[PDB]
């Protein structure tokens, strides 16, 4: 573009002012504005057919050639490699939303775009960057407000879960796991109410272990109360299957002592050598002794062990896994009541946990095996084990419960809920209508923009449904102003009514806020914007 | 009007397996025979290598064509079966390809050519039995001819009368000939060592080692006791981190000391056995034989090899009736070998070499020591040697034995003729094309001889038709007569080998239709 | 553990105590104290909440914000 | 406007992005080059490819395995990619159906992109695959047939299964042989699916034919020096001990001494408690001791001296197998001989295979392991013969696992695309439209099979299809004459597992290639 | 749900073009009216040339896009038939495009777009002709 | 789509020689039935004159000229019937004017 500075003198002397001024670039005002809005209306117009039930997938390769099928706005924009400064902003705007929120990933950059594409024509009529802003700011709050207003509280009760499934439905009717809709709801659902801290009102993920496994079909994905562990018993004559199983949880490797200090044993004599070797059966012999009286019939180390060990655990039949990672010992602590005991010594029949069920589970040709451990009696720790016929679908599996799982979440955190389908945002356009006639002032421009622009969901909902936009929102509109429902929506589905309320489409109220009030705040940082200044190459 | 068969590259590819086998068969087809000559093949790194050999050739030119490796993996296994037949398996493989040819011209399918040739193939297993006749390893002449046959297409047969002999001896010597079924030639150990001339090839019914003797002024031992030492004569070494602490200027001379009572305890512990010759196997991460060892042991007058190798210890062992000792306390005399000499001999400036001769143990081993004046000719002779043992093998294996000079292709040829007239219908014509395609090695021995191949390929199939099934092509005098005056006989085994594995090389390469290149 | 140096003097700040090399001597003088402990969960993040130091003279501000570079003008401003 | 075609492009050098039309039309030419490319090898008819990797090794298989084909190639489209995962994952998951699942997901495909040229959003097209699928899942599920309980019938289909597994492949030349060969291995496991446990040996030489499966257990490890050959009624120690320098794993242990004499004392209680070792493993009353760790010039001394056969360096699945075939228990202390279960055999020997030597036990006591013994002309006919040998035995298992069966010959894909169909011509909308299609390449599956043998595909197929629509659910290709025939009486008969989990898995990759409407590649590392 | 549009290259251009148009437009919307100022062109040649005429300007600066040559020729015919307005036919030109983004993006066929503006010409001919005086 | 229909009759294992028999069947029953389908209308003027405006509306249809296809059908029509029945279409200049609307053109 333009350059730093273009003078070199008014009297023919060198005029160096900035570090390789001549390799820089610069655009200033308008023009930078334009650049910023075209931008962001790229990357929104990529994103807006990944909206809605009809949304379509996105196929994102790596640098090393991975491959990943998604539907999920935030993934996509961060397996995305721009370069725009801008789109990177779209790009934290998305992650922003994720972090916080686990959905609306796609909604936040869709109405970004199209929050930029309306101070666009804003700014061709000659109003100010920063009045486009502030009456951005406006109609958000007067947005955020309505919302509030037209929320509806759901029950997040344990008895009857049928309003958390169907929230769960509706964040997971988009993407490809929607062939197993209600399973996938029902899995996050428990998942979340196994564990959750109620009280608290917080939600701790680390105790769900998302695990999958190719092979099988995504039917075949269900809910352990427990854990699943790569791993299987340390000796191939054990036995596959352990019930009423009262496991020691252990991070010493079953290997005789050794000080953490540098030490050096002398050995002086062959009466030292050999109580040196009886030292070590005999510390051997005790290890397996004292798990052995402390009544456990499963041990479970994190450092592995060695052929006298495994041997020993066999001759008393003691089934045991060993080289199991930290977070896994953790897990299976938490789900089976047990204790973690750093040395034999400390190890007593209170410490140990119990699991109704320790199987060894093989996956048809492979040769590799993973441990289950279920059937605990209140596990506080959960496992979800995804199957499918490839890695992608097994990826997209992944997030797509991921983003269940945050619904839930959300809703532990916040019960309020309002009704998707693009109702809530014809709502909030039709309350920023009114207060824009209501405003005298010149934000009432960018107060009739701001509804413009959250009417683009409904709009993409419909176009991807293959439904004509104008036509369709136009006469939900009609119908939300003549018969009061902000529940009237998009008939993505084409199931003949457009009460979302009644298609059980549910959407979270922070989960709707924090899109309006992310989208407003990053596009208010876009519009400050008037300057960029970039290096060479 | 039938198939369109829209696509051609499958034909294209079985085209162009078909050349390449061809091709290798044709490049090869000049080594094959008593007339046949060799190649040399200098690899990449410049290592130079003439042989005869059909495997060695196929090995050591680095084909690129994968009908063309298929042909080398071909050869390999023919190699491994019966040891002898490895370029007539890879000119009969390229021949019958040859012929897939014209057969896929004519239009026929390349799953039909292959059943056909598996039956074709059937009944010349049922021919070429027939035409075996049986044979007892008693038959010194006949295993000697055999040999000999063997030799003949190899540098190696002006010294035959030499290495004949040399050859069944080594194989009579290895096995147990009434009850063998097999052998197994690495009892049958090879020593080249450059010098001389292949006439000095040599049968050394006890032991040859290449490594050195330690002692000066020690090389013959008569009446000799040996024995295997797997443990270390030198300074004690605990299996854990060992040191020794001088804190006073006594314990240094007394280590001295000890160290040398030590090893002269040991050294006291062999000579109480009456050991004179001392094997030492090779010791990383200690030192086998430290210089106190090896003066005590020649003070006392014992011979020392050490360096032994640890894959060479079940054979020394074998061979010498000595058992390896691990602990000097199960050092005794019940451990050793008895051998009536034990000598470090001079090869005329051209190497040394340790013969363990004569034994009250020989059990079931024996050496050959290759002479020769050039590194290309002693490896030949080694490899020439070893078709012969493996055709000693294929008698021991299968007690049937075939005449040669093409006579067995000859009688397939005809026969296989007769059974395509009897199969009339499509695989009437894949059946006679397998016929014309073994008529070939005939025609190459024919060629390769310098006669006029069409005209004694000719006679040879029309004295077959007549009844001399044992009729060949006679180099020496210069067209056909009966192979057995000749005394040109091979196993049965080489030509069943070579018929069964070059029709299973061809059906799977006719099972082929298309080629990917991987990443 | 591995609490920042700058976490670890507000802390001490706040909640009215000493930072120990020493394990030998923990007195009640030496020990801090506030009116609630907690953790919770901040945006994707986890992060340690010490509430209720009437003593405390300091404070720390929570930022939130759609970008990393939104969050540093926030902080600039 | 567009991310690509904008004013300004929103990537850095070297990215991109396909766009609606663009994306589907690179998505659909990899999806159906990959199922070209894989097919020609369907059938019994089916012919094989040469792999020729271009690498400094210059690999070279002849395989007519799909999934081996697919993992061996240079993919660079994505779509091809999810094909070859999808390809690997059902050769994870079973042995079989690895060309017929990437044939589907092609031909699906293919008619997708029919579809969409018909004007039918790629969602619609989903909806009536999806409909699709259940048709075909239930009546496949209502076609399959249990034989499990009739132990005679039930090795019937097994060995029917095992013959029309191996049609396809390079061992149909000596198929009544290779089937009854797996059929007796998968039948000496006993019900476990230990696959492991079937070790194949490929030794080069000899006829196809000339392969067998071992009536005891074979090992391709070496015996000691002074230590017996030859052991008749055999008492068996598998072991995992150390027998090697075998130190006390106290590791800051050093000797530190002031003579020469106490290093030689240390020595020697070093070789004491080998010795001590070695006398305990002899206190079980053993003839032979495998050992999966390495045994040293000292305890292979003892060992002959004391008249026992001391295998050593045997692996963990060496020994795994051994405690299989013997029912001997792998040990590493020896403080309590009454707990340590041995091994027995009626004999061990050394025998000869080609111009190696191995150990030979005969007269095993469980077997519950097998060796397979290859022998072949060329390494390509002995790795290709593994990988069918692979295929027959994992289906063997999953079926014992399972003992649905399945009529071959395309039966099976005609009765799904019939039960498609009736679905299709009673459902309203487009979704009928994609429901036939589905169809169509359920059809087009035995369509294939038959091309490659060189029928009238297009005439045999409608044949089959006429033959299902009037009921005659059990109609297939013979293809020794090249007819329609009853899969009962020909004994082609298909793993209900494998059948499943090809139409799954195919109408899963293809539901997931087909929501694609954007590729957007990131720069390339290089 | 109608017909899918399988292609999604029409639009490409369509808001290509479009972007293009409204490009030209906002270049030269800044010489319109008494206030408004000129643009100096350096030619390859290093010919200048001073100018406040939108034809001028426009046959001047050497556009590449097709839409931007097409306004090129939509100014040079309004200078041919009235010899003033050049600059003035090129932002309407412009900004009808502009408005054809929103409405193709609503979800109209630019078929459509096309008859409804005929329609709006015919009656905003009628309107000028209405406020003229002879 | 001829050719389009010919892959997928060579997929479906067909000799493009058995395609192009069946095609040339083909084309002689569309031949033969579009000269029975065809109707002549030169007697009647009137109705000739009908027949040459639909026929010129007809080609003007896709064409740009469809804004104002009442207006160039006319105009093509009479300036074809100025030739008196030659064919000479050098005969008719057309001179393009830039400037003015495209229905400002006449004849
Ligand atoms: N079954 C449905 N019917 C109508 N609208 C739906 C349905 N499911 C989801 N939606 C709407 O689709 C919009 C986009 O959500 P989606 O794209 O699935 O998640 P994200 O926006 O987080 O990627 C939401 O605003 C929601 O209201
Ligand atoms: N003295 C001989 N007279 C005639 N034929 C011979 C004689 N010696 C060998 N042959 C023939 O030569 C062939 C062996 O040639 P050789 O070079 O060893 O080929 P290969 O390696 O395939 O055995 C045998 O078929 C045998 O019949
Ligand atoms: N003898 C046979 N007769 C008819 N059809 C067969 C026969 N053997 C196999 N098939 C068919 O061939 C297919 C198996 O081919 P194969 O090369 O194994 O494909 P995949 O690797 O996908 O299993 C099956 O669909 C089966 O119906
Ligand atoms: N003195 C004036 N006061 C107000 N408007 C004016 C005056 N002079 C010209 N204009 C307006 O400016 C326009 C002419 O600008 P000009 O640079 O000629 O553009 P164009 O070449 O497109 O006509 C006319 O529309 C006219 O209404
Ligand atoms: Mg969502
Ligand atoms: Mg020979
Ligand atoms: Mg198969
Ligand atoms: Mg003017
Ligand atoms: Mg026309």
């Amino acid at each position: 573009a333009s350059m730093g500075t273009l003078a070199f003198d008014e009297y023919g002397r060198p005029f160096l002012i900035i570090k390789d001024q001549d390799r820089k670039s610069r655009l200033m005002g308008l023009e930078a504005l334009k650049s910023h809005i075209m931008a962001a209306k790229a990357v929104a117009n990529t994103m807006r057919t990944s909206l809605g039930p009809n949304g379509l997938d996105k196929m994102m390769v790596d640098k090393d050639g991975d491959v990943t099928v998604t539907n999920d706005g935030a993934t996509i924009l961060s397996m995305m490699d721009v370069d725009h400064q801008i789109a990177k902003l779209m790009v934290e705007l998305s992650k922003s939303q994720d972090d916080e929120i686990g959905d609306g990933t796609t909604g936040v950059v869709v109405l970004a775009g199209a929050l930029l594409e309306e101070a666009e024509q804003l700014l061709d009529r000659g109003i100010h960057p920063i009045r486009i802003a502030d009456g951005y700011e406006q109609a958000a709050r007067v947005a955020i407000e309505h919302l509030d207003k037209i929320s509806d509280s759901v029950l997040v009760d344990i008895k009857d879960t049928e309003p958390l499934i169907q929230t769960a439905k509706t964040t997971l009717g988009s993407k490809v796991v929607n062939s197993c809709h209600r399973q996938m709801a029902e899995i996050a659902v428990n998942a979340v109410l196994t564990v959750a801290d109620m009280e608290r009102r917080d939600v701790d993920f680390e105790l769900i272990k998302v695990e999958g496994k190719v092979g099988g079909r995504l039917e075949d994905t269900k809910l352990i109360k427990g854990v699943i562990v790569d791993k299987d018993f340390s000796h191939p004559q054990m036995p596959k299957k352990v019930e009423d199983a009262k496991i020691a949880i252990l991070t010493c490797p079953f290997e005789p002592p050794k000080p953490k200090t540098k030490h050096k044993l002398d050995v002086t004599s062959v009466e030292d050598y050999k109580a040196l070797q009886k030292y070590e059966k005999e510390k051997f012999e005790e290890m397996i002794q004292q798990i052995k009286e402390t009544g456990a019939n499963l041990a479970i180390c994190q450092w592995g062990f060695d052929d006298e060990a495994n041997h020993l655990l066999l001759q008393n039949n003691l089934p045991a896994v060993r080289w199991v990672g930290g977070p896994e010992i953790e897990l299976i602590a938490i789900a089976t009541g047990g204790r973690i005991v750093p040395r034999f010594s400390e190890l007593t029949a209170e410490k140990l946990g119990f699991a109704g069920l320790v199987q060894e589970i093989s996956f048809g040709t492979t040769k590799d095996k993973m441990l289950v451990i279920e059937q605990c009696k209140n596990s506080r720790a959960v496992t979800i084990f995804i199957r499918g016929g490839n890695k992608m679908i097994i990826e997209e599996a992944k997030r797509s419960l991921h983003d269940a799982l945050c619904v839930i979440r959300n809703l532990i955190r916040d019960n309020r809920v309002v009704y998707g389908g693009g109702a809530a945002e014809i709502s909030c356009a039709l309350a920023v209508s009114q207060e824009a006639d209501k405003c005298p002032t010149l934000e009432q421009y960018a107060m009739r923009a701001f509804a413009d622009a959250l009417e683009v969901i409904p709009m993409a909902l419909s176009e991807n449904s293959g439904m004509n936009p104008i036509q369709t929102m136009t006469e939900v509109r009609a119908r939300q102003v003549k018969e009061m429902n902000p529940a009237l929506g998009i008939d993505c589905l084409h199931k003949g009514t457009n009460d979302m309320k009644q298609q059980h489409v549910i959407e979270t109220l922070i989960g709707k806020k924090q899109q309006i009030s992310l989208a407003t705040q990053m596009v208010r940082m876009i519009l400050k914007i008037d300057d960029i200044r970039k290096p060479g190459e | 009007k039938g198939a369109y068969q829209d696509r051609d590259k499958p034909a294209q590819i079985r085209f162009s397996n078909i050349s390449a086998a061809k091709a290798v068969a044709d490049a090869i087809r000049t080594s094959l025979g008593p007339k046949g000559m060799d190649k040399m093949i200098q690899d990449g790194k410049g290592d130079v290598t003439i042989t005869n050999d059909g495997a060695t050739i196929l090995k050591q030119m680095q084909v690129l064509h994968p009908a063309a490796r298929m042909l080398v993996e071909l050869s390999k296994a023919q190699d491994i079966e019966a040891g002898d037949g490895t370029t007539s398996v890879v000119i009969i493989a390229g021949s019958l390809l040859d012929s897939c040819t014209k057969l896929l011209q004519k239009g026929i399918h390349p799953t039909i050519i292959s059943e056909s040739f598996q039956k074709a193939l059937e009944k010349g297993i049922e021919i070429l039995t027939d035409m075996s006749r049986p044979v007892e390893l008693s038959d010194r002449e006949t295993l000697l001819n055999s040999a000999t046959t063997s030799l003949n297409s190899k540098v190696v047969s002006q010294y035959s009368s030499l290495l004949s002999p040399m050859s069944v001896n080594a194989v009579m010597k290895v096995i147990d000939p009434a009850t063998a079924t097999s052998v197994d030639l690495r009892d049958i150990k090879i020593v080249k060592k450059l010098g001389g001339t292949i006439d000095d090839c040599e049968l050394v019914e006890g032991l040859v080692l290449t490594q050195k003797v330690s002692n000066s002024g020690i090389t013959r031992v008569e009446k000799a006791k040996i024995g295997l030492i797997q443990f270390c004569l030198s300074a004690p070494k605990t299996d854990m981190d060992n040191q020794i602490v001088v804190s006073d200027y006594a314990q240094m001379d007394r280590v001295l000391r000890e160290e040398r009572a030590y090893i002269l305890n040991l050294v006291k512990q062999i000579k109480k056995t009456g050991c004179n010759v001392l094997l030492i196997q090779k010791s990383i991460l200690r030192d086998a034989l430290s210089d106190l060892a090896l003066h005590f042991l020649n003070k006392m007058k014992i011979m020392v090899i050490k360096d032994i190798e640890r894959e060479d210890i079940e054979f020394i062992c074998k061979t010498i009736g000595t058992k390896p000792v691990a602990h000097i306390d199960q050092f005794t005399a019940d451990m050793l070998g008895s051998a009536e000499l034990a000598e470090e001999v001079n090869l005329n400036g051209s190497g040394k070499l340790l013969k363990i001769t004569g034994c009250a143990s020989p059990g079931k081993t024996v050496t050959i020591v290759v002479r020769g004046s050039n590194k290309l000719v002693i490896e030949e002779a080694e490899r020439s040697i070893h078709d012969a043992l493996c055709v000693i093998r294929c008698l021991v294996k299968k007690r049937a034995l075939i005449a040669g000079g093409g006579a067995p292709e000859i009688e397939l040829a005809l026969r296989l003729t007769e059974y395509s007239r009897t199969l009339s219908g499509m695989e009437s014509y894949c059946v006679r094309a397998f016929a014309d395609a073994m008529e070939v090695i005939p025609s190459t021995l024919a060629e390769n001889a310098g006669l006029n191949p069409i005209s004694t390929v000719t006679e040879l199939r029309n004295r077959h038709a007549q009844g001399e099934k044992t009729a060949g092509i006679n180099v020496r005098k210069g067209g056909i007569s009966n192979i057995l005056e000749e005394l040109v006989v091979q196993p049965l085994l080489v030509s069943v080998s070579a018929l069964t594995l070059a029709t299973e090389t061809v059906r799977s390469i006719l099972k082929i239709d298309d080629v990917v290149n991987t990443r | 553990g591995r609490v920042p140096e700058e976490d670890l003097k507000r802390t001490m700040m706040a909640c009215g105590g000493s930072i120990q090399t020493s394990v030998n001597a923990l007195s009640a003088d030496v020990l801090g104290r506030c009116q609630v402990f907690e953790e919770t969960q901040i945006g994707g993040e986890r992060y340690n909440f010490f509430t209720g130091c009437p003593k405390a003279k300091t404070c720390t501000f929570i930022l939130r914000g759609g970008a990393e570079q939104f969050m540093e003008e926030t902080e600039r401003s | 406007a567009s991310l690509s075609l904008a004013p300004v492009n929103i990537f850095k050098a070297g990215a991109d992005e396909e766009r609606a039309e663009t994306a589907r039309l690179t998505s659909f030419i990899g999806a159906i080059a990959i199922g070209d490319l894989v097919k020609s090898t369907l059938g019994p008819k089916g012919m094989d490819k040469i792999l020729l990797s271009s690498g400094r090794d210059a690999s070279l298989m002849v395989t007519n395995d799909g999934a081996t084909i697919l993992k061996n190639i240079g993919v660079d489209n994505p779509a091809a990619k999810v094909l070859v995962d999808m390809s690997r994952v059902q050769d994870d998951e079973v042995g079989d159906g690895t060309t017929s699942v990437t044939v589907l997901a092609a031909e699906l495909l293919r008619e997708a992109e029919s579809l969409i040229a018909k004007k039918i959003h790629p969602q619609t097209i989903i909806a009536g695959w999806r409909e699709a699928t259940k048709a075909a899942r239930e009546a496949l599920l209502s076609s399959a047939v249990d034989h499990g309980s009739d132990e005679v019938k039930f090795r019937q289909d097994l060995m029917n299964i095992a013959g029309t597994t191996l049609s396809s492949k390079l061992l149909t030349h000596h198929k009544d042989h290779f089937t009854k060969l797996a059929v007796e291995a998968v039948l000496r496991l006993k019900g476990s699916g230990n696959l492991e446990a079937i070790h194949i040996i490929k030794k080069l030489g000899g006829s196809l034919a000339d392969s067998y499966l071992d009536e005891g257990f074979l090992l391709d490890k070496k015996i000691g020096v002074n230590q017996p050959k030859r052991i008749e009624n055999a008492k068996i120690l598998i072991a995992n001990t150390g027998m090697d320098t075998d130190k006390i794993k106290i590791f800051g242990s050093r000797v530190r001494v002031d003579s020469t004499a106490k290093v030689a004392e240390i020595e020697h209680a070093e070789k004491e408690k080998m010795k001590e070792k070695v006398e305990r493993i002899l206190k079980h009353g053993i003839n032979c001791f495998i050992n999966r760790q390495l045994i040293y010039n000292y305890p292979e001394q003892l060992f002959g001296a004391a008249g026992v056969m001391a295998i050593e360096h045997a692996d963990f699945a060496g020994v795994e197998r051994l405690a299989l075939v013997t029912g001997g228990e792998i040990a590493s202390t020896f403080d309590h001989p009454e707990l340590v279960k041995l091994g027995s055999c009626k004999l061990i020997e050394e025998v000869m295979i080609g111009e190696d030597k191995l150990i030979h036990f005969s007269g095993v006591a469980l077997g519950e392991a097998c060796t397979i013994v290859l022998r072949g002309a060329t390494q390509q006919i002995l790795d290709e013969a593994e990988r069918s040998l692979h295929d027959a035995l994992c289906v063997l298992a999953q079926t014992v696992k399972d003992s649905r069966t399945v009529y071959g010959g395309g039966c099976s894909e005609m009765l799904m695309a019939h039960a498609v169909t009736q679905l299709a011509n009673r459902t309203p909308g487009k979704e009928a439209v994609a429901m036939e299609s589905y169809a169509k390449a359920l059809r087009m599956l035995p369509t294939i099979i038959a091309d490659n043998a060189g029928y009238d595909s297009a005439d045999l197929v409608a044949q089959l299809r006429a033959a299902h629509s009037e009921g005659n659910t059990t109609a297939g290709l013979d293809m020794r004459e090249g007819t329609i025939g009853d899969m009962a009486i020909l004994g082609i008969t298909e793993s209900f597992q494998v059948k499943r989990q090809v139409l799954l898995s195919a109408a899963e990759a293809a539901e997931v290639i087909l929501r694609v409407d954007n590729i957007i590649k990131a720069a390339p590392r290089k």
